[PDB]
RNA sequence: GGAUGCGAUCAUACCAGCACUAACGCACCGGAUCCCAUCAGAACUCCGAAGUUAAGCGUGCUUGGGCGAGAGUAGUACUAGGAUGGGUGACCCCCUGGGAAGUCCUCGUGUUGCAUCCCU
RNA sequence: AGCUCAACGAGAACAGAAAUCUCGUGUGGAACAGAAGGGUAAAAGCUCGUUUGAUUCUGAUUUCCAGUACGAAUACGAACCGUGAAAGCGUGGCCUAACGAUCCUUUAGACCUUCGGAAUUCGAAGCUAGAGGUGUCAGAAAAGUUACCACAGGGAUAACUGGCUUGUGGCAGCCAAGCGUUCAUAGCGACGUUGCUUUUUGAUCCUUCGAUGUCGGCUCUUCCUAUCAUUGUGAAGCAGAAUUCACCAAGUGUUGGAUUGUUCACCCACCAAUAGGGAACGUGAGCUGGGUUUAGACCGUCGUGAGACAGGUUAGUUUUACC
RNA sequence: AUGACUCUCUUAAGGUAGCCAAAUGCCUCGUCAUCUAAUUAGUGACGCGCAUGAAUGGAUUAACGAGAUUCCCACUGUCCC
RNA sequence: GCAAAUCGUUCGUCUGACUUGGGUAUAGGGGCGAAAGACUAAUCGAACCGUCUAGUAGCUGGUUCCCUCCGAAGUUUCCCUCAGGAUAGCUGGAGCUCGCGUGCGAGUUCUAUCGGGUAAAGCCAAUGAUUAGAGGCCUCGGGGCCUCGACCUAUUCUCAAACUUUAAAUAGGUAGGACGGCGCGGCUGCUUUGUUGAGCCGCGCCACGGAAUCAAGAGCUCCAAGUGGGCCAUUUUUGGUAAGCAGAACUGGCGAUGCGGGAUGAACCGGAAGCCGGGUUACGGUGCCAAACUGCGCGCUAACCUAGAUCCCA
RNA sequence: CCCGUCUUGAAACACGGACCAAGGAGUCUGACAUGUGUGCGAGUCAACGGGCGAGUAAACCCGUAAGGCGUAAGGAAGCUGAUUGGUGGGAUCCCCCUGAGGGGUGCACCGCCGACCGACCUUGAUCUUCUGAGAAGGGUUCGAGUGUGAGCAUACCUGUCG
């Protein structure tokens, strides 16, 4: 150790060099998966691509809570107001998620 | 520290002059010191409260502040291959007025009165002092010559006053 | 070393910020707690096997210490600390030189 | 023998040329090589070494301090070698012209909407082959992350130098050295 | 164990390098009592 | 020309012995109520003005000691640089430069600022 | 604030060299905690009065020095105090040494901050300043032995030869007090003083630790002279005989044995004589292996012990030439 | 000359019976005797024994030993050579 | 070598704790041991095989093309630090800021001024050491009025790294203008009895560069290598009888460097260098070796000891 | 005088080297740093992934409150959060004058001294929900701050470390 450089912490004193991890296969990584949906697409024809219908969700913490997202599924309270039941939701690409509350 | 004492071989620096022990001439208090002031800095060794370190003793630095005692003065110091200016507060005790640019100031204005009286007249000239020249011929006048001769040895006087 | 019982010393307190009399006491180290942080991480490492986790000085060197004076002001109730030089002999409120 | 240093040659160095291969630069190099000849103008001389320098060496004038540098200098034209980039901070841009090696899309678009004028090195040959009327202006080269570094050492007396650290918190050099409640402050 | 023996050489190789001087020098070190009214002076200063 | 108060320079101003001094001073000197002070009114302190220039202070003197200055010691001792200089060595000459100190001898024995007062 | 010390001189009942008291001289010849140096006299010393600046808050500077820390010291600023009539002095000791990081613990201080769902009270955790210590003193927590030994290296470093040196060892000269019955010098040379030698032992550590085989004897040659015998001579306190001193001189010779591993030594005997040395302390691919100096084993002393012993003892592989 | 005896310091106890310059003694090639023409060897004695000693066994001991040592007779190329 | 333990002769024991085959049991910090740390497959004071493993090494060895330019260090501080590391110094590269003699720089001197306690000197000055007489012989002791020594006065021989009144040479510090000076105003909470000072500010005016010599220029920053074993010499100098010994001071030199001279030699003398021609020299030389006189002059020496024959130097 | 090597010192009685061919040693990767080249610039980066496409491991396109770094710091923390430059030198240019000249201009950089934000300390008219607000006024304290941004990506040498 010499001269004025920011101290060092590489975490290289393991057996490091049987852990890598190429990315090699990540062009044929992104084929596959294409591959995989334009099967899937056609599966469920005439079905949208997109999937199943996903609700409004807001973003957690207080860093996050000025944005919306795409959420898992509309909640039981939800689908109830809307009319729908819960039973018959997920079977015309609707997604339901028991779990969620509404405050 | 480290195998010397802030006062290590100061026995014959620091010691008073022979005969000049005691009170100190109060003439040494109504000093007047000012900023840009030259002084030669000379340890007091009666006088145990703010004396430099034995390196100062000697030397000539510039006055760059002054307190109710002491005054702080710039002092070159060689260190390998630099000059440092150490910046140290001695007491007025220690420190006498240094007359070494003393004939600076009369020099200026004996300068400028002479190339003001050249300028009126339209001489140019030079104000810059010379070192010593070459002396011009002259005569000097006959006078009895005394004739210098080597002088016979004498092994009695190789000695102070003779054997 | 002999020390007077009592010293006028100045005081920090903002109710006194001025010389106040002061009562002296020697400062005594007090006794180490169990709950803390450094006793709970050393009893934590001290488990189990592995013997002495720790260095045990052993190379003692000096014949003395830093006795401190406790000085508790009389005014505001509170206390400073004021250390002294090393002694081997200490005493608070001895008789003086002469009496 | 001959009693001198390295044989009385010189040892320094100065850049005498771009290191870049840039072909524009190249061609303005040769411009302002043969101004600088034919003309013995200080203006041009200064502008062919300064062609020379690095990227550190020609650091960018932002628009705001060079509004401030060019009021009540209208007429004149502000010449920059280096890159001119656009201030936020900056709300009324007056009409100015401007040379410099190369202008911000922001910065441009700004100038030009006030009126303005932006100019390369081969337009002012034309419009000032002696410099003259010319406001020659540099960035602030020592205003980088590199300069905090230097200088004495973070550790020594009377030093602000700023030092290396993977991260910043309390546990990253705050402890002794940096305080007087572990061991001193240095 | 201890030497000068080329010292001297090596250090009017570059040396001996006198400090900067400037017109103005810090007034770090000089007596606050002085500073403060001369801080003064200058703010009130026309 | 001096004294006194405060001084500056701190022996050319000190030390010893002897001699001398107008005026105003400065002293010695009288006393112990008060302030103060001790074993002790010796000192210190307070009050005073009979006596005396005896001392102190001042000045002068000494083939005096010391101190100060010069001369001399001496271009000696020592010393920077130089030599394929001498010499067995120890040491030393020469070349380009710098350069002391006791003894002995002669001379000197303060100078001076501000203020007040005497000679007036 | 007042006072002046060491010492000496001259005086006073018991009282003297030395008790206490008086006068005089007294540049410090005393004293100032300790080492030494420096410093100090209406004081820094001595005796009394009043006291706690040995206080609180930062920063700056010096010494050390990388112009880092610590210790120590200095000059200011802003507070609060002491002392004196006052100027002034006081931030420990007259000055130059007298001391200590991180982590942890503990104490002091701030109607301070946090315990992260919101509160209260315990507890805990922080901020600021000290204390408990690292003396290997910029600060690991640390007993031996190895002759059963191993590895990396080192000729940066010991144990031979050689080299420098020659104190020591050995050999030689000069001066002449004296010895020699008389008589300094036939033969001697006290007190001093000048040298030589590398056949003693030390001093050093320059060469060799990817090795120059480490005692002595045996065998064999050559060389030196500071000559033991032999040849030719000078001197004598040389009658003869024998002996002694000195000169030219290294041609020839210098032995057989007891005890000891020895070198060294000592004795017996012979002889003209039984002189002294060098050659890598000549000579181990020439021998020998008694000794020393691996591993087995015994004794004594030492050590709790493993083991140790320039102490004794007994047994212990000596390789290769044809270049 | 020596020290039965006495005095004195002192230990848990002060080495007793024996044995010894021993495979244990530094000094040391110890002293005396013996063996030899001559012995740092051997043997027998002596013992204030650096530092001997009693199952860490002491002192002896017939017989035995490819154990260490000295001498004498025989024998011899070990040697004179 | 027949042989990684054999061969020859000579030796121990030979009815027993005897010798030996096969079977079988004990396996590595374990076994087994009439005990040698012996033996456990030529391996034993901890077997063998594979793996962890390319184990770590401040230590040894090696480390691959050419020219060109610059060019060191063996010193500081800290470190269980002394064969190491970091740190500063020395060095390279990269530049940048300026400058062209009006330079504000210098391993130099001059002028002015300041500090010093070594050399020498001093004792006939303090302190310490030390030789001898002379006078006075008052007063103390000594012995036998005498008498020696103590005492006092004036002299005298010889001395000091840890003594000194005095006191060099050499070396050390500072200064010699434009960052100067003057005049008139202003600011302040600091300072004064006091617009008294102190420092600073504004305006106006003056300032031939304010000693010599040189200046192949000056300043500033970044990144980083190597080095942190030194050695030699004149002189000063400590320990040591001394050393081609050990340890310091100033400078140079070698190391990193050839070249001429010293017969030969890292350091002595000369002198430092691109590849060549001519000229001339340094030190050293001119009888031969061997380029250049047996050159021109004076004296000394005669060696029957190997006469003598060139700084360091033998 | 034999090369290489360690060394104060090697032709060495220091070590390696009988000879030839071929093989044979500062590399790759992560982090950071200075320097330089390039792009853009108060931004910058197509990086996981998606849309596609040389019938295609490339190239091309996509950042919608994504994310990294930067754009604001100080404090242990609760928290608070930059009033926005003066001066001495100085490049360039302009005018007068033709001097080592005088005015205007004053970038970069350096020196010096204020102000602003924050820790600490200090201060408090006037208000308030009693603990906050803040008229004025501060400090030999402390900061890897502010006073009209300079960064981000990428290439490579060198250096430290794993
Ligand atoms: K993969
Ligand atoms: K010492
Ligand atoms: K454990
Ligand atoms: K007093
Ligand atoms: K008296
Ligand atoms: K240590
Ligand atoms: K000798
Ligand atoms: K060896
Ligand atoms: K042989
Ligand atoms: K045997
Ligand atoms: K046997
Ligand atoms: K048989
Ligand atoms: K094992
Ligand atoms: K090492
Ligand atoms: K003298
Ligand atoms: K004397
Ligand atoms: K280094
Ligand atoms: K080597
Ligand atoms: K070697
Ligand atoms: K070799
Ligand atoms: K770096
Ligand atoms: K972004
Ligand atoms: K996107
Ligand atoms: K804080
Ligand atoms: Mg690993
Ligand atoms: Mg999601
Ligand atoms: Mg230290
Ligand atoms: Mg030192
Ligand atoms: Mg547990
Ligand atoms: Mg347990
Ligand atoms: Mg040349
Ligand atoms: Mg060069
Ligand atoms: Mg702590
Ligand atoms: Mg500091
Ligand atoms: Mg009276
Ligand atoms: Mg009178
Ligand atoms: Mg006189
Ligand atoms: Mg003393
Ligand atoms: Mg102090
Ligand atoms: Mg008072
Ligand atoms: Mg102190
Ligand atoms: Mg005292
Ligand atoms: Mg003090
Ligand atoms: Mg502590
Ligand atoms: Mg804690
Ligand atoms: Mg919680
Ligand atoms: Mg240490
Ligand atoms: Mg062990
Ligand atoms: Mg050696
Ligand atoms: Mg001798
Ligand atoms: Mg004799
Ligand atoms: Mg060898
Ligand atoms: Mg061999
Ligand atoms: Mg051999
Ligand atoms: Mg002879
Ligand atoms: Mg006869
Ligand atoms: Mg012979
Ligand atoms: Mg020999
Ligand atoms: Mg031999
Ligand atoms: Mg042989
Ligand atoms: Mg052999
Ligand atoms: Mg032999
Ligand atoms: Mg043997
Ligand atoms: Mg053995
Ligand atoms: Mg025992
Ligand atoms: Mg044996
Ligand atoms: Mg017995
Ligand atoms: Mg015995
Ligand atoms: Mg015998
Ligand atoms: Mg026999
Ligand atoms: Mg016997
Ligand atoms: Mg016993
Ligand atoms: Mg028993
Ligand atoms: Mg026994
Ligand atoms: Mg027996
Ligand atoms: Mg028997
Ligand atoms: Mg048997
Ligand atoms: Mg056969
Ligand atoms: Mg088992
Ligand atoms: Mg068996
Ligand atoms: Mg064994
Ligand atoms: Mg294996
Ligand atoms: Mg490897
Ligand atoms: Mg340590
Ligand atoms: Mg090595
Ligand atoms: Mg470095
Ligand atoms: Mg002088
Ligand atoms: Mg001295
Ligand atoms: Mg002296
Ligand atoms: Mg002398
Ligand atoms: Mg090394
Ligand atoms: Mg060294
Ligand atoms: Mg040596
Ligand atoms: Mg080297
Ligand atoms: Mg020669
Ligand atoms: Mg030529
Ligand atoms: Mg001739
Ligand atoms: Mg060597
Ligand atoms: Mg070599
Ligand atoms: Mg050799
Ligand atoms: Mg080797
Ligand atoms: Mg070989
Ligand atoms: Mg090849
Ligand atoms: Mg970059
Ligand atoms: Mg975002
Ligand atoms: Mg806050
Ligand atoms: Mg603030
Ligand atoms: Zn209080």
């Amino acid at each position: 150790m010499k001269h004025n450089n920011v101290i060092p912490n590489g975490h290289f004193k393991k057996h490091w060099q049987n852990y890598v991890r190429t990315w090699f296969n990540q062009p044929a990584r992104k084929t596959r998966r294409r591959a995989a949906r334009q099967k899937k697409a056609a599966t469920i024809f005439p079905r949208p691509t997109a999937g199943s219908l996903r609700p409004i969700v807001h973003g957690q913490t207080l860093k996050y809570n000025m944005k919306v997202r795409a959420g898992r599924g509309f909640s039981l309270e939800e689908l109830k107001a809307a009319g729908i039941p819960k039973k018959l939701a997920p079977t015309i690409g609707i997604a339901v998620d028991h779990r969620r509350r509404n405050r | 520290p480290a195998g010397h004492g802030l006062r290590s071989r100061t026995r014959d620096s620091f010691s008073r002059a022979f005969r000049k022990k005691g009170t100190i001439a109060l003439s040494t208090y109504l000093r007047i010191f000012k900023i840009g002031d030259y002084v030669d800095i000379k340890v007091n060794g009666a006088i145990h409260k703010g004396m430099p370190h034995k390196f100062y003793h000697g030397r000539t630095g510039r006055v760059w502040n002054v307190t109710k005692r002491a005054v702080g003065v710039e002092v070159n110091k060689q260190v390998r291959n630099k000059i440092l200016r150490k910046r140290i507060h001695v007491r007025i005790e220690h420190v006498q007025q240094s007359r070494c640019t003393e004939e600076v100031r009369e020099r200026i204005k004996k300068n400028d009165q002479l190339k003001a009286d050249a300028k009126a007249r339209g001489e140019v000239i030079s104000t810059k002092r010379q070192p010593l020249g070459p002396k011009p011929g002259f005569m000097v006048e006959g006078a009895t010559l005394e004739t210098v001769t080597p002088i016979p040895y004498d092994v009695v006087n190789d000695l102070k006053g003779g054997y | 070393v002999n020390v007077p019982k009592t010293k006028k010393t100045y005081c920090k307190s903002k109710e006194c910020k001025k010389h106040t009399l002061h009562k002296v006491t020697q400062y005594k180290k007090g006794k180490d707690s169990l709950a803390a942080q450094g006793k709970r991480r050393y009893d934590r490492k001290q488990s189990g096997y592995g013997g002495q986790t720790k260095p045990v000085f052993h190379k003692k060197a000096k014949t003395t210490k830093k006795i401190v004076l406790r000085l508790q002001c009389q005014g505001c109730k509170h206390v400073s600390q004021h250390p002294i030089k090393r002694c081997k002999h200490f005493e608070i409120g001895g008789d003086k030189k002469g009496k | 023998g001959i009693d001198l240093v390295a044989g009385g040659k010189s040892k320094k160095t100065k850049r005498t040329a771009p290191k870049s291969d840039d072909v524009y630069l190249k061609l303005l190099v040769k411009l302002y090589r043969f101004l600088a000849r034919r003309t013995g103008s200080k203006f041009n001389a200064v502008i062919l070494k300064r062609l020379f320098m690095s990227k550190i060496n020609k650091p960018p004038l932002s628009l705001s301090r060079l509004i401030t540098y060019a009021t009540g200098k209208g007429d004149n034209i502000v010449v920059l070698v280096g890159t001119v980039t656009d201030d936020v901070r900056a709300y009324e841009v007056p009409k100015i012209k401007v040379c410099a090696l190369k202008f911000t899309e922001t910065a441009r678009a700004r100038i030009e909407k006030a009126g303005g004028e932006c100019l390369t090195f081969d337009q002012l040959a034309l419009r000032a082959p002696l410099g003259q009327n010319t406001l020659l202006l540099r960035g602030p080269k020592n205003s980088r992350e590199a300069v905090k570094h230097f200088g004495p050492a973070p550790g020594v007396p009377h030093s602000h130098t700023k030092p290396y650290v993977r991260a910043k918190g309390r546990k990253f050099e705050r402890a002794r050295g940096k305080r007087n409640s572990r061991g001193y402050k240095a | 164990n201890h030497t000068a023996h080329n010292q001297s050489y090596k250090a009017h190789r570059n040396g001996i390098k006198k400090p900067k001087s400037h017109r103005h020098s810090s007034t770090k070190g000089m007596d606050p009592k002085f500073l403060r009214n001369q801080r003064y002076a200058r703010k009130h200063n026309k």
